[PDB]
């Protein structure tokens, strides 16, 4: 019923799991009915009463709608703020979170549309995972490298390259000032390229291209898998190999494949590099799913070093989970799609990765949308560049550091963006020659 | 078209694809460090770059520590006493890579190093 | 007094609590015991963090009615202190030095506020009353 | 009853573990009362009969008060002198030691207050343990380090430091001239620096400060954890690195964790410094408790390298378990708390460590006090020199040599101190900055 | 402040801290081994310092043995006659350390060694 389940004037404990959902009710639902069917089916609702239920005390179980109101966004549409007992919750498991909260409520009669847009993970039960391997500074700490966005390049073609040959692409782009290169999410091991040689010529690149620059290099190695054998065992070569980072798809591989992975990066000093594979599947509209913020939330908890974040070429939602995932306090911001202070109590944070048809002219922006804290990701940014791969990764470097040292002077980004670039241009021919093409 | 040289142009991070950095460039980044509440601290080695005598297991490089000139400079205000520093440890150490480094007690880390000397 | 005697210092939901029967050295005021109580048990390098994140302080302090030169000394921990779901870290952390202190002539550890934020990363009990039951 | 377990006319067997305890009586209860009730409540005392006694021999297992006098400690103080017989004890096991002769005797409403100040372990005993993983001299052919104390310096801040700058502290320490660095007792592994990192940063500051100075240098890596399986773990890494020592709070780990990790130790070639955080919980009353020479003793036992031993900045007490601890036969002296003649039968010493406000002044009492067979610890001693950490640790390594030498020649110590210091800072720049700000 | 150097002092354990001991100075030292009735032994290398070629793990280091100039002077009750196998070794061997070594037949263990002569 609604009382049993829609409790405005219950007051959320600090170990309470807390859920914004965003609910389209069917017509002729109202709006505290809807909210009370939110809670109850991710709950305790059962559609008849059970005796078994004289056995406990199903109050300290349910789910509670303590709060509901429209929102601006399309036909019909409310926000309802629920919240769930701790006890609900396997400790250091992810997938009993999303089966607890997300398990079967998406598919209620009476709700036309449903979204989760927020969770309030409570520091009783985020203590209980070990969250990120390593997390932002520790990687700094371990790569020496401080004071810029870091810099990889997406190797392509995506597939149909030999293992000699995808290796020769990530020497080249190394060796022009790249911190990394990447495994596409697609390639696992395939006929045209086992994950083993794969493995042992992109190793030879990454320290040839240590050794000539200087430099530490990586190269985000993809462990996923089809079973969880077959993942540990890419891990274990890698950790054979000495090389500092390797990969996920943690969305098509899974939070417990994922959590698995984590553990061994922790237990063996691999960066854990994590795509968001088959995400927009999720997040992308308005009135159903996921949002992003909450897959983000959930793979800071079952462990990743680095995330895909998406562009900026919108804005304010993605700075809200950046906040999200690299910081350890993030203040309620709704404009941002904070719908709750989040406290992640010392939990290291995820360095985001920033990628998509980026490429020199947009340097100013990233650097002054997302800091120092993020990886920077090139695809025909670097590989496009006229020269080859070597100028076109020397010329995103360059492009980057003359928008460190301009911001560091004080100058302002937004607007001298194309003039720190042009002037960066006059020393750089191998700058000038990117931006002659773009 | 130009090829991307091989030997010359080892690295040291951040701020080091630019060109040498002019003494009010170099003076613009204490600044930088100092407006940012950062205690500013001078790093000097013969020896360059990373290399693994000791372990290659994930993460493990050696060369990543250099050798800290005298300390951090706590409660500096003025930026060209850094650079007083930076010519002293070049007199005594003429054949040393010199950079600077930066750490911050409220983020309890190091958050900064770029090169500020190379040995002829 | 000192940066470990805060006396209006509220304590977090996250932190461990310790309530020290703490009996000072002649001319030890227990003002003074328990700032050492609180600094003995926790706190040029250390401008490279922030102390006062990491330091014990003693934020309550009342004598033990019936016992002259007896006070209870209230401690708070930070939760960054203590390895998760190790008990042996919990008693370094808490009572592995500060017994010694020789400004304290004597010392007990009278009780622990164990928040739900630590007790949750410790398996506890293999099975506990009811299910042995 | 009195004549059941007070038996004065005893003659002690050299099987027994002889125990002396400090007992202070209630009011009202006879000396030789509370001497049978030491005895009777730490073996075979039962409030009622038993038929189950019919089975065997009782006398063959009971503990017996052979001795007690009054003290000249306190009010009502006695020593009572217990014999155990050797059939009691557990083989290898400290665990079982202290369970059979400390477990239960102290809760007794008889005795106001009880205090065990010395054991007699004979070598019948003694021989079940493996006892120190390699012992003084081993650890000094290890090092090859010879004629002087060893110089170590605990890293502070205690906690709140990162990984790397734990680890670039450890360097500069140690490229000065100290031989060890520590982790502190409480740095295990936390949100703010975790295990496998510090372990990594502090092998590479090892590693750089002994190929710098051409000396053997190590840093006490702490593998003191909630479980075996994680305490091993960190062991098993260091082991990996090759690094020297490795590092275990003896007490708060617990004996059967001690004794497994010496175990361990002995099996791959790692020393193994033991901190005894939490003794003063238990020693530091005078009228109740164990005084530390029996934890001493059980940490010989046990297994470990080095103990921490405290300070002398009283005296003769520690000179007493500091002979306990290294020498291989040790005569009976009360005076330093020596209650029984204690021959160790070739099982190796333990390098005592002093540590506590130990500063360069200190250093001629210091190296006359312990001799070369000690760790001489600093703590602001080292990381407080006006220039840093290198010109501390100069300035330490300095100031004991100079000592050494100074003895070396046949010149006072305990006199001529001061003016050996003095005359040390003439040709040291780094131990004169030391005197003029301590 | 002065910075401690990096280069040009490497050390050779016990007494190496203190300036170049006088000949006076390392009489003293040998006449200490000798009272103590402990059996004084001079070692040479050309190679002064370890080194870990061979072996990395726990306790395994190389370069820790040096070569035994001749043997140990037992029955040695002149402080001079160590003096001058001293001289002798570096009239053979300019180029070679020599440290001066102590064995005592009761704790049955070498426990002195501290170098007393450095090629130029």
């Amino acid at each position: 019923y609604k009382l049993t389940y829609y409790t405005p004037e219950y007051e959320t404990k600090d170990t309470d799991i807390l859920a914004a959902f965003r609910v389209t009710p069917q017509p002729g639902v109202p709006p505290e009915e809807a909210g009370a069917a939110v809670a109850a089916e991710s709950s305790t609702g059962t559609w008849t009463t059970v005796w078994t239920d004289g056995l406990t005390s199903l109050d300290r179980y349910k789910g509670r709608c303590y709060h509901i109101e429209p929102v601006v966004g399309e036909d019909n549409q409310y926000i309802a703020y629920v919240a769930y007992p701790l006890d609900l919750f396997e400790e250091g498991s992810v997938t009993n979170m999303f089966t607890s909260i997300v398990g079967n409520v998406f598919g209620f009669k009476a709700l036309r549309a449903l979204r989760l847009e927020d969770l309030r993970i409570p520091p009783t039960y985020s203590k209980t995972f070990q969250g990120p391997p390593h997390g932002i500074q520790v990687e700094r700490d371990k790569l020496n490298k401080y004071g810029r966005p870091l810099l990889g390049c997406t190797i392509k073609p995506k597939l149909g390259l030999s293992a000699k040959n995808y290796g020769r692409a990530c020497y080249e782009c190394l060796r022009g000032g790249l911190d990394f290169t990447k495994d596409d999410e697609n390639v696992n091991s395939q006929p045209f390229m086992r994950w083993r040689d794969r493995f042992v010529f992109c190793a030879e690149a990454i320290y040839k291209s240590q050794a000539e620059t200087g430099e530490i290099k990586g190269h985000y190695l993809n462990a996923t898998a089809g079973t969880c054998e077959e993942m540990i065992k890419r891990a274990v070569f890698a950790r054979e190999l000495g090389v500092p980072i390797v990969m996920h798809d943690y969305l098509t591989g899974g939070f417990t494949a994922n959590t698995s992975l984590a553990h061994y990066c922790r237990d063996n000093g691999l960066l854990l590099h994590i795509h968001r594979a088959m995400h927009a599947v999720i997040d992308r509209q308005k009135n159903h799913g996921m949002h992003f913020r909450v897959l983000a939330k959930a793979l800071r908890m079952s462990g990743g070093d680095h995330i895909h974040a998406g562009t900026v070429v919108e804005r304010e939602m993605t700075l809200g989970f950046v906040d999200l995932l690299r910081d350890d306090f993030i203040e309620k911001d709704r404009a941002r799609g904070i719908f709750f202070t989040q406290d992640w109590v010392s939990m290291p944070g995820v360095i985001p990765v920033a990628s998509g048809g980026i490429h020199v002219w947009h340097m100013p922006a990233l650097t002054e949308i997302f800091g120092d804290d993020s990886v920077l990701q090139f695809g025909g940014g670097t590989l496009g560049h006229p020269w080859g791969n070597a100028p076109g990764a020397a010329a995103n470097r360059v492009a980057l550091e003359a928008c460190v040292q301009a911001r560091n002077e004080g100058r302002d980004l937004a607007r001298e963006g194309n003039e720190i670039i042009r002037s960066a241009c006059k020393w750089s021919p191998e700058l000038a020659a990117a931006c002659e093409i773009w | 078209m130009q090829v991307w040289p091989i030997e010359g142009i080892k690295k040291f991070e951040t701020l080091s694809y630019l060109p040498p950095l002019t003494v009010e460039d170099l003076l613009k980044q204490i600044e930088y460090l100092l407006r940012s509440k950062w205690v500013p601290c001078l790093e000097f080695s013969k020896v360059g770059f990373v290399y693994r005598e000791n372990h290659r297991s994930p993460g493990y490089y050696d060369g990543r520590y250099w050798t800290m000139w005298k300390l951090p400079m706590f409660g500096c205000t003025d930026a060209t006493q850094v650079l007083k520093e930076l010519e002293e440890a070049k007199k005594a150490y003429p054949d040393a890579f010199v950079r600077i480094i930066g750490f911050d007690n409220v983020r309890q880390v190091q958050l900064i190093s770029f090169i500020a000397y190379k040995p002829p």
